[PDB]
């Protein structure tokens, strides 16, 4: 029924890595488990698998990987994983869990040797449709997630892809649309969380 | 390793008519059965890739008949009958016949819509962002099609060139248009320097570009 994934994130090149696959209304030893990888804007790549106890627990991994996976099973804790080691920059990439015989949401794995760094959140303040946002920046590595109203405002929101700056550190803007007259009465907050330094801030952004 | 070669690799089709998507193997994916061990799957922006098709043509639970998988052996087709704004994405053909298991290099559906001019707003750098030491001004270029646009910064009149980042979001599953950001990097004391920050744009849907400007200090 639920998949999480964890283990992921930043890791110096030459690192290793553990990615856990935990299951949740299922028992993951009747299923074969994959691991698929996407960089950034890029296709999908398969990385490796481990088939059902039945067909005793058979591993095969991508060539590109060749002698640095290990892929396992932990039936008393109905979880699967995939150990990485020796990771380079081609590493990097979204890694995601694909149950075969769903797809989950993936962990991003950075392999960089730059330092994690909170971001700085400043508001883009408004003044018929009105705009307003905020500015996450400064931060090291992605992903940032950023909701407006707890989750409430969903409408008009644009949170957009990040982009590097020259510093090596990440920058982005979240914007809303909202009605002008709403400008003095309704109440906008943007919820920004960047889990990698633990950076969670709740932002107010009002029209002067 | 099993090639997979999908044409083409981009698109651009209006809502209500169909859309083609064409996979080939570098070998046979007959299975005994009749079936094919061939694939088809739907990435839409900000998601993981969702299936539509298994073993050539059947379809996924709550995938809807406007989806058909066709074809065996080496070449297989993936039709969309009408497409609709919801489809806007990243399409895969891949074969599970066995291991590694390879993909074909993905179609960008483009949803096709009228033109639409973005609705531009221009955003100084905050207050406690300049106490920080730095200054950032965004200009937004809202619910636009086609993606082209050009944004031109000018800070009292002068052309700025390389101190902007932009960055545009993905086709909007609901209205197929799309944003953009422009952030223009200045230090504390370029900016204290300069009185009017503009931001113009260039789109189709405008018939003159389109400034948005502010007085740093309201005057």
């Amino acid at each position: 029924v639920q998949l999480v994934e964890s283990g992921g994130g930043l890791v110096q090149p030459g690192g290793s890595l553990k990615l856990s696959c935990a299951a949740s209304g299922f028992t993951l030893s009747g299923s074969n488990v994959h691991w698929v990888r996407q960089a950034s804007g890029k296709g999908l790549e398969w990385v490796g698998r481990i088939k059902r106890n039945a067909e005793s627990d058979a591993t095969a991994y991508a060539a590109s990987m060749r002698g640095r996976l290990t892929i396992s099973r932990d039936d008393s804790k109905n979880t699967a994983f995939l150990q990485m080691n020796s990771l380079k920059s081609d590493d990097t990439a979204m890694y995601y869990c694909v149950i075969r015989g769903q797809w989950g949401q993936g962990t991003l794995v950075t392999v960089s040797s730059a330092s994690t760094k909170g971001p700085s959140v400043f508001p883009l303040a408004p003044s018929g449709t009105a705009a307003l946002g905020c500015l996450v920046k400064d931060y090291f590595p992605e992903p940032v997630t950023v909701s407006w109203n707890s989750g409430a405002l969903t409408s008009g929101v644009h949170t957009f892809p990040a982009v590097l700056q020259s510093s090596g550190l990440y920058s982005l803007s979240s914007v809303v649309t909202v009605p002008s007259s709403s400008l003095g009465t309704q109440t906008y907050i943007c919820n920004v969380n960047h889990k990698p330094s633990n950076t969670k801030v709740d932002k107010r952004v009002e029209p002067k | 390793d099993i090639v997979m070669t999908q044409s083409p690799l981009s698109l651009s089709v209006t809502p209500g008519e169909p859309a083609s998507i064409s996979c080939r193997s570098s070998q046979s994916l007959l299975r005994r059965d009749g079936h094919n061990d061939l694939e088809w799957y739907l990435q839409k922006p900000g998601q993981s890739p969702q299936p539509l098709i298994y073993l050539g043509s059947t379809r996924a639970s709550g995938v809807p008949d406007r989806f058909s998988g066709s074809g065996s052996g080496t070449d297989f087709t993936l039709k969309i009958i009408r497409v609709e704004a919801e489809d806007a994405g990243t399409y895969y053909c891949m074969q599970n016949k066995q291991t590694p298991l390879t993909f074909g290099q993905g179609t960008r559906l483009e949803i096709k819509r009228t033109v639409a001019a973005p609705s531009v707003f221009i955003f100084p750098p905050s207050d406690e962002q300049l106490k920080s030491g730095t200054a950032s001004v965004v200009c937004l270029l809202n619910n636009f099609y086609p993606r082209e646009a050009k944004v031109q910064w000018k800070v009292d009149n002068a052309l700025q060139s390389g101190n902007s980042q932009e960055s545009v979001t993905e086709q909007d599953s609901k209205d197929s248009t799309y944003s953009l950001s422009s952030t223009l990097t200045l230090s504390k004391a370029d900016y204290e320097k300069h009185k009017v920050y503009a931001c113009e744009v260039t789109h189709q849907g405008l018939s003159s570009p389109v400034t948005k400007s502010f007085n740093r200090g309201e005057c």
